[PDB]
């Protein structure tokens, strides 16, 4: 995803990607791990 | 701060949320998307920088 949109992805969040792309319970136990990757563009 | 108020009509909130141009939309005490659902006895729009 996006750099700003990775807050987006957490539970009880509002936005594109959470709504329309990948939702969270809001009960979610589990990690979420991000890393800017900044090296590997309309695919 | 300039207030401008908002009252008697009907407000399409939506084309304001799913509009990029807009960084931070944060709503307190409501859901953007819920917006459109609800009807609202007085709104009050204050503007700055």
């Amino acid at each position: 995803i996006r750099g700003d949109e990775v807050r987006q992805i957490a539970p009880g969040q509002t936005g594109k990607i959470a709504d329309y792309n990948y939702k969270l319970p809001c009960d979610f136990t589990g990690c979420v791990i991000a890393w800017n990757s900044n090296n590997l563009n309309y695919n | 701060w300039n207030r401008k108020r908002i009252s008697n009509c009907v407000a399409d909130y939506s084309v304001l949320y799913n509009s990029a141009s807009f960084s931070t939309f944060k709503c307190y005490g409501v859901s953007p998307t819920k917006l459109n659902d609800l009807c609202f006895t007085n709104v009050y729009a204050d503007s700055f920088v």
